[PDB]
């Protein structure tokens, strides 16, 4: 649950997020830092080096999709469980992704936001975004509960 | 780790320089704000924003990390007293080390954009995990 | 979600469980194998050695309570969330116990059951009991969700 | 891994003896039954009860564990090829190693009551975690 101050700060920061590169950066960094996640993306082409990962158009497009899903969850902060029902079904009963990777990707996204915004990404803003990503990961891992 | 990981970690932590104490204090502040359950390990601490106690503890943690970087191939021996502390006296849950490592990564990303490449990020993650598992080795 | 045959096997094995020692054994083994959990039990006296942990009457008395809670959950396999509401409140808001420790204790209890029952603790029975302990841990960790 | 852990692990795995392959096959069966998501790593395997493929894989895993016990102080060097396999070619999720370690502990508890004391349990848990982190160290 987020306080109105946290919601306002999160919305103000997300309004300045570049939706064409942030998701791709987060997905690429997830692949580089946790290379076992590359097992789920063997149809994306070359993932042998970090530069090849960050330069992959498939990774960029899929990161765009994931960032769109995150924006969808951010637009409905009180119905994350119903916002992510079909995505939870896809990720659990079809892709068999272990739910710890959801938390890993959320923390990678937090790191990417910190990298992009610098001093603007204050500790209170980070705490609000940690709440948001924890909620998103919990909603996505509902099918395992 | 790897030789490449060690080189990346050494270069990145060298770029930290004299801001190590400030970065450690900011990482501690971020951990206390984002994960308030970590605050239970510091009941005798003044944990408000700008606290001198938090500043000193951040300096100590940063100095420990600098020593660990300087002794990356002999970390278990270099961190024996700290692991003794954290595992016997403190009994810290290991999950807390992951939380602090994440907050350190966030601070490094927010303060060193050019240095925080994906490869340097991976190397720093590996180094912080190694430090954490050394500090929880005694369990 | 347990099938009727899994439920029958679980309740048939649980009927032969010594309710005065199994919980104490599980709690003592949790304390020995994950000794950071000893931070929650400083008021239990001596915990320096494994022999002192397994000989502790407070650890035995508490383990008995925890085994009783597990039995209560087993009698209400379809209402685990409502069965463990107050225990979840106590463990999250009051004790600040990380939810990974719940899974650790459940696996320790599975190991204790295997140790006591030997060959009759078959892999299907263990799978049903893993389902049970996962459900119990999820119900106890709900207040963190 | 303290020297006490190494002493406990060697005797416990020594009393395993010629039942190592059967114990490994049983642990694999327990993992497949309790955690069906681990079955996705063996699509080409016949994974029914009593499978000869599962029997052979259990013998291989048990022999690897015996080698790791014999090389406890030099496990990272002794398990380099297995780490290469599991991290590069297989890239197994590290939680699966925790699952398999738990199933191995359950098999050991169900087959060696007298040997599975709490201290031996702790030592075996630490040894299996060390083996797992060696097998995932190539990430
Ligand atoms: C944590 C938050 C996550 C969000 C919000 C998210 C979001 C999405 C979205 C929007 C799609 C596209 C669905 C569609 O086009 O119908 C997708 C598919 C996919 N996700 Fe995620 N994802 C997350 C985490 C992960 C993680 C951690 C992994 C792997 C380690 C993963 C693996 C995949 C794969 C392989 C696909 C493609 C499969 C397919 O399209 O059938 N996801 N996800
Ligand atoms: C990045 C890993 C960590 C490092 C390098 C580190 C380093 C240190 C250092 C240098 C000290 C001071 C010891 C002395 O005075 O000589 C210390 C104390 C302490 N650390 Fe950590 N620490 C780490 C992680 C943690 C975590 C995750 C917690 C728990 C949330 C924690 C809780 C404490 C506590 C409670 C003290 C004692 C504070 C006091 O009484 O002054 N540490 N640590
Ligand atoms: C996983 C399943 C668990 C169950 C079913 C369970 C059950 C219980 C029960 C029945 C009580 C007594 C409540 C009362 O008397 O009102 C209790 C209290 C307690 N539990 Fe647990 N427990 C579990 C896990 C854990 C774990 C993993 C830890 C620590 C690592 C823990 C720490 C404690 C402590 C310290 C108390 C004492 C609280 C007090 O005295 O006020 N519990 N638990
Ligand atoms: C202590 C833990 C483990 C040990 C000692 C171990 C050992 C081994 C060994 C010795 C082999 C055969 C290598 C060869 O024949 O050249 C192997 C292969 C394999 N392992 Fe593991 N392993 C462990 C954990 C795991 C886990 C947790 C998984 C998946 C959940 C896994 C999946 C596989 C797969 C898929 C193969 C290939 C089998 C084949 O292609 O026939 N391993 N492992």
């Amino acid at each position: 649950h987020l306080t109105p101050e946290e919601k306002s700060a999160v919305t103000a920061l997300w309004g300045k997020v570049n939706v064409d590169e942030v998701g791709g950066e987060a997905l690429g960094r997830l692949l580089v830092v946790y290379p076992w996640t590359q097992r789920f993306f063997e149809s994306f082409g070359d993932l042998s080096t970090p530069d090849a990962v960050m330069g992959n158009p498939k990774v960029k497009a899929h990161g765009k999709k994931v960032l769109g899903a995150f924006s969808d969850g951010l637009a409905h902060l009180d119905n994350l469980k119903g916002t992510f029902a079909t995505l939870s079904e896809l990720h659990c009963d079809k892709l068999h992704v272990d739910p710890e990777n959801f938390r890993l990707l959320g923390n990678v996204l937090v790191c990417v936001l910190a990298h992009h915004f610098g001093k603007e990404f204050t500790p209170p803003v980070q705490a609000a975004y940690q709440k948001v990503v924890a909620g998103v990961a919990n909603a996505l891992a509902h099918k395992y509960h | 780790l790897s030789p490449a990981d060690k080189t990346n970690v050494k270069a990145a932590w060298g770029k930290v320089g004299a801001h190590a104490g400030e970065y450690g204090a900011e990482a501690l502040e971020r951990m206390f704000l984002s994960f308030p359950t970590t605050k239970t390990y510091f009941p005798h601490f003044d944990l408000s924003h700008g606290s001198a106690q938090v500043k000193g503890h951040g300096k100590k943690v940063a100095d420990a990390l600098t020593n660990a970087v300087a002794h990356v191939d002999d970390m278990p021996n270099a961190l024996s007293a700290l692991s003794d502390l954290h595992a016997h006296k403190l009994r810290v849950d290991p999950v807390n080390f992951k939380l602090l490592s994440h907050c350190l990564l966030v601070t490094l990303a927010a303060h060193l954009p050019a240095e925080f490449t994906p490869a340097v990020h991976a190397s720093l993650d590996k180094f912080l995990a190694s430090v954490s598992t050394v500090l929880t080795s005694k369990y």
